[PDB]
């Protein structure tokens, strides 16, 4: 009801300001009154909360210039500790995996570089947007892999080694 | 330093009921 | 002399039980100590060091001069050195409770009961006047002090006694929070009265604020500085509130508490919230700003580049 | 129990494997025996003339 409207808009972002203007001072207002909570809710409402914020934070991928990344994935640092095992897991699959599809389009810009000024400016600048990418959705993962490792190890999933895949 | 600042002793007088404290202290 | 200065000190003897070759020496060491007596032993040693000194004075005029270790205030001596002065005064004690005489003259009370928290608390108490003054004449000495020695001194002595502090002192705990209400007080709706010279009140605020103790006494308390939290609370509540009529309409004394009054609301959420203290800590005096400010909070749910930090507050509240 | 968890995979092999014999414990037995007093005791000195 409340988060409803939320995953409403998770299509169609690409603006950290336009559309999701309240959306950017109210997101941590749940992300900490959830955790906080005649009683006992639900997960269920923590796992779509993350796997919204997953997707909001996917969707300004290419964005130039955007600073809210690095407050979201701090602020929900604390509601991932309470996530499903394979909710999460069948989204940050695909986040990750256009993470990478995006670093192998911008690595070959370095290689064919080796004019040069202006080829060294341009991959600067993108790397400093994958770098800053890859620091607002990196610690989102680590905390999911510091739990649900176990439970990969006794059982193996193929998921889990596909993700250390890409991650490596 | 410590320069002394002494308290009057030798104006009062001693009661009575103090001298046997006084010589009993000595022999002990 | 021992006695008679004694007998000068304004001090009553009375009789109270009856006094009990080789010498036959009596056993006078099972009688214990009190600490009443103590000062009454130190004071009656610190006599003869006194009449020795007094001697040595007219001593070394003769000699002219010179210093000797010996010639010491008797606060300066130790154990060590009072082991060849305390005997003397050690052994008439006990012959005193041996042949009955009597003199008449918790420890937390007469030790630091007050503290050095208090002790600072007083001397904000002072400032208040000082601030009065300084306030009357904005619209000379005490500015200075304030803005130099005292303010760094609490900023240290909170972040050094944030814990032990916390959890065991009990009076303490119901006057730094009061204490962190004047603070917050001293500043008004401006900061251009303390000026650029002393921009550390608001560091000082967020450390008194995430050092409270009374975060449960307070509250549970006969409330008799908890009007002045509510006050704090509702002047807050009201501050942010007013906000509406410049952001979300068009500037003047409003814009100075956005970067000193909100971020002490974020640390005292954060310090509410840390330790779990929501058993008690919405109670009388309390429930009447919490009222207030889930409707203020609705107001300004609607609501440039203050966006993070009203997202950070709503955040910790 | 934790074995597979972490270590394993750091490659940690457990203090017993190629033993058929159970490792044998020597525990502190609180029952005061008389020794020799060693030659080079901290405090007590024994001379022989």
């Amino acid at each position: 009801r409340l988060m409803a409207d939320i995953g409403g808009l998770a299509e169609s972002g690409a603006r950290y300001t336009e559309m999701p203007h309240v959306i950017e001072i109210t997101l941590p207002m749940l992300c900490s009154y959830l955790p906080r909570w005649c009683t006992a809710v639900t997960s269920d409402h923590l796992n779509s909360l993350l796997g919204n914020i997953l997707r909001i934070i996917v969707n300004n991928l290419g964005i130039d210039e955007a600073t809210w990344m690095k407050r979201l994935a701090v602020f929900a640092q604390p509601i991932v500790s309470r996530a499903r095992p394979e909710l999460l897991h069948s989204h940050f699959i695909p986040t990750i995996g256009r993470l990478r599809k995006r670093a192998g389009k911008v690595v070959a810009e370095e290689e064919q570089l080796r004019e040069a000024e202006e080829g060294e400016l341009l991959v600067r600048d993108e790397f400093s947007v994958l770098c800053r990418d890859l620091y607002a959705l990196y610690p989102l993962l680590i905390r999911y892999v510091d739990n649900n490792r176990a439970h990969w190890l006794t059982e193996p999933n193929a998921n889990a080694e596909e993700l250390f895949r890409m991650v490596g | 330093n410590f320069d002394p600042r002494p308290v009057e002793t030798l104006n009062v007088i001693i009661p009575e009921k103090l001298d046997s404290f006084i010589n009993k202290f000595a022999e002990y | 002399e021992s006695l008679k200065a004694m007998i000068a000190w304004e001090w009553t003897i009375e009789k109270a039980r009856e006094g009990e070759y080789n010498p036959q020496p009596p056993d006078l060491s099972g009688v214990t100590l009190s600490r009443e007596l103590q000062a009454m032993a130190e004071q009656l040693a610190e006599n003869y060091h006194n009449t020795w000194g007094r001697k040595k004075k007219q001593e070394l005029e003769a000699k002219g001069g010179g210093t000797h270790p010996l010639l010491v205030p008797y606060d300066t001596l130790t154990a060590k050195e009072k082991a060849r002065d305390r005997e003397k005064a050690q052994e008439l004690l006990k012959f005193l409770q041996m042949n009955g005489y009597a003199v008449t003259r918790s420890s937390i009370e007469k030790r630091f009961a007050f503290g050095f928290l208090q002790q600072l608390l007083r001397w904000m108490d002072i400032s208040q006047e000082f601030i009065a003054h300084l306030e009357a004449v904005v619209s000379e000495q005490e500015i200075k002090f304030f803005a130099k020695i005292l303010l760094p001194l609490i900023n240290q002595y909170f972040t050094n006694h944030c814990l032990y502090f916390l959890s065991a002192s009990n009076k303490e705990k119901e006057m730094i929070t009061s204490l962190f209400c004047k603070l917050a007080a001293l500043v008004r709706h401006r900061v251009s009265l303390f000026g650029t010279d002393a921009p550390a009140v608001v560091n000082c605020l967020h450390i008194l604020a995430r050092s409270l103790d009374a975060r449960t006494v307070m509250k549970s308390g006969p409330e008799i500085v908890k009007a002045g939290l509510r006050s704090f609370f509702e002047s807050a509540s009201e501050d942010i509130e007013k906000m509406v009529e410049n952001l979300r309409l068009g500037g003047q004394n409003l814009t100075y508490t956005t970067v000193a009054l909100l971020p002490v609301l974020t640390t005292l959420f954060q310090h509410i919230a840390q330790h779990q203290f929501g058993d008690d800590v919405i109670l009388d005096d309390v429930q009447v700003s919490c009222y207030r400010t889930l409707c203020s909070i609705y107001s300004l749910g609607t609501t440039e580049k203050l966006r993070p930090a009203l997202g950070e507050c709503l955040a910790r509240l | 129990r934790f074995f597979a968890i972490c270590g394993l995979q750091e490659g940690f092999e457990p203090f017993a494997i190629n033993m058929q014999r159970p490792v044998t414990t020597w525990f502190s037995k609180s029952l005061p025996q008389f020794e020799p007093v060693p030659p080079e005791h901290p405090h007590y000195e024994v001379a022989r003339m």
